[PDB]
C-alpha cells in the first residue's frame, strides 16, 4: 500500500 | 456508499489516531481527521476513511480537504461533504497554468 504524496 | 475504513464513518475515531503525530507540522489532528484521515502512524503519512487514499510529504500551506480533493479527486467521501463545486474549482487552479503558458 503506496503513499500518493500531496506535495 | 461503502466507507474503506467502516470504523471511521466517525470522525471522532479518526481523531483519536493523531498522537504520533508530530505536533510541530501545521496540518492539526483535528483537521486531518476531518478531512476524513486518520494517521497511519508514521512520519506525516494519513489515509483517508472512505477512499483509503493515501498522503504523505505534507508543506506548511497544504490543506487537508484541499489536497484531498487535488490527488483523491474520486473519493466519495469529499465529493459529498465539500460538493463538486469545491472539487472542480481546486483542479481548475491550474487557472495559473494558462497565464504562464
Ligand atoms: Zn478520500
Amino acid at each position: 500500500p503506496p503513499f500518493i504524496s500531496l506535495n | 456508499y461503502f466507507p474503506q475504513y467502516p470504523e471511521y464513518a466517525i470522525e471522532t475515531a479518526r481523531l483519536r489516531t493523531f498522537e504520533a503525530w508530530p505536533r510541530n507540522l501545521k496540518q492539526k489532528p483535528h483537521q486531518l481527521a476531518e478531512a476524513g484521515f486518520f494517521y497511519t502512524g508514521v512520519g506525516d503519512r494519513v489515509r483517508c476513511f472512505s477512499c483509503g487514499g493515501g498522503l504523505m510529504d505534507w508543506n506548511d500551506n497544504d490543506e487537508p480537504w484541499e489536497q484531498h480533493a487535488l490527488w483523491l479527486s474520486q473519493c466519495r467521501f469529499v465529493k459529498l461533504m465539500k460538493g463538486q463545486l469545491y472539487i472542480d474549482t481546486v483542479a481548475a487552479k491550474p487557472v495559473l497554468a494558462e497565464e504562464k503558458e
